[PDB]
């Protein structure tokens, strides 16, 4: 089987910059029949199907842009885009056709890179239909936010609390290029009324003190 | 045009089978071969095959040669792919693709994904997210919907039947415990809500749940 090595495993750049990413195929995929390497390009984006950029390793689909162009023959291949953006967030995979099986490479993810920005901190009390059942979830959105790196810390009556909280980060924004991100901590309704006071803080490197969002129960 | 459609999810337990479509048109099916392509969840892409669409013969990758099958139905212009004796390793999202001379897939299936589980369908419990009676208002106002405890994915999250998209995140699911939990947020002027009615519209196809929560001021 012809193994494609594909590198970096990830590319981070800003809007505007050149990326090139590389794709090294384990023997020649020329063909001398027709003189053209079945080397071809992939892009996949999030919950989408790959699309086909370049195919023979330098010939564009239609309705692919200049900015992106395939080069190389033999075992070296290379994909560069110019003029990046965030709609360009995606992993490029390239893939060989010359003996079977067809192989992928392992793919390289392109994110941009853009100024640092804070998270817009919003927290909701559990609501009266939850707490109508057993139940009780106390939700803080982490919104716009960048990079991604990002910590949360629940807090009740002050005291830290890491069970019961599940995390979740979108995809990075297709258009502006931030993260965002959701916390949930779940406890019992009887927890939940047993106490009063009710903090997420969310540390990013954006500020030299956490973001603290937080209400206290007897105040509802 | 030329198109690929291919069956909604799928959510089987291990040791059972799943038969799964690519419906095509646009084309003369029987002049190109289709290929199928999977993805386990955050991973990358495999080349499982391809099936002769004139001769029906189907050929696998030495990873997918044993427990799966491709089919057709001509007639209909159908490629099927089956799977025997599913493991949870079988979770992934399936695609078909149509291979061209030039040897590249120039179009291909939205995709199938399948999740092998031993988990039971439950839908979900979907409650709304308002700010805090005495919480500080500002220019934006920010609202939530939380659907939580349902099996097997997806779920769809919407805002005002789809009008409001702009300042709109759903938040991937998480699974916890056999249950699936997810959130999704909308961003709207103060001068917008609670003047304006803003309500998320979840549906969970697998258990019929289909829930419009109107936001309201608590």
């Amino acid at each position: 089987d012809i193994v494609m090595s594909q590198s970096p495993s990830s590319l981070a750049v800003s809007a505007g910059e050149k990326v090139t990413m590389s794709c090294k195929s384990s023997q020649s995929l020329l063909n001398s029949r027709t003189r053209k390497n079945y080397l071809a390009w992939y892009q996949q984006k999030p919950g989408q199907s790959p699309k086909v950029l370049i195919y023979w390793a330098s010939t564009r689909e239609s309705g692919v842009p200049d900015r992106f162009t395939g080069r190389g023959s033999g075992t070296d291949f290379t994909l560069t885009i110019s003029s990046v953006q965030a709609e360009d967030q995606a992993v490029y995979y390239c893939k060989q056709a010359y003996i079977p099986p067809l192989t992928f490479g392992a793919g390289t993810k392109l994110e941009l890179k853009r100024a640092d920005a804070a998270p817009t901190v919003s927290i909701f009390p559990p609501s009266s239909e939850q707490l109508t059942s057993g139940g009780a979830s106390v939700v803080c959105f982490l919104n716009n936010f960048y990079p991604k790196d990002i910590n949360v810390k629940w807090k009740i009556d002050g005291s830290e609390r890491q069970n019961g909280v599940l995390n979740s980060w979108t995809d990075q924004d297709s258009k502006d290029s931030t993260y965002s991100m959701s916390s949930t901590l779940t406890l019992t309704k009887d927890e939940y009324e047993r106490h009063n006071s009710y903090t997420c803080e969310a540390t990013h490197k954006t500020s030299t003190s956490p973001i603290v969002k937080s209400f206290n129960r007897n105040e509802c | 045009q030329i198109q690929l459609v291919q069956s909604g999810p799928e959510l089987k337990k291990p040791g059972e089978t799943v038969k799964i479509s690519c419906k095509a048109s646009g084309y003369t099916f029987t002049d190109f071969s289709m290929h199928w392509v999977n993805q386990a969840p955050g991973k990358g892409l495999n080349w499982m095959g391809w099936v002769n669409t004139e001769t029906g013969e189907p050929t696998y990758a030495d990873d997918f040669k044993g427990r799966f099958a491709f089919s057709l139905e001509t007639s209909a212009s159908t490629a099927y792919l089956q799977i025997n004796s599913l493991k949870n390793e079988d979770t992934a999202t399936y695609f078909c693709a149509r291979f061209l001379l030039r040897q590249y897939f120039d179009v291909w299936g939205a995709g199938t994904t399948v999740t092998v589980s031993s988990a039971k369908t439950t839908p979900p419990s979907v409650y709304p997210l308002a700010p805090g009676s005495a919480a500080q208002t500002n220019s934006m106002v920010t609202l939530g919907c939380l659907v939580k405890g349902y099996f097997p994915e997806p779920v769809t999250v919407t805002w005002n039947s789809g009008s409001l998209s702009s300042g709109v995140h759903t938040f991937p699911a998480v699974l916890q415990s056999d249950l699936y939990t997810l959130s999704s947020s909308v961003t709207v002027p103060s001068s917008t809500w609670p003047s304006e009615t803003v309500t998320c519209n979840v549906a969970h196809p697998a258990s019929s749940t289909k829930v419009d929560k109107k936001i309201v001021p608590r």
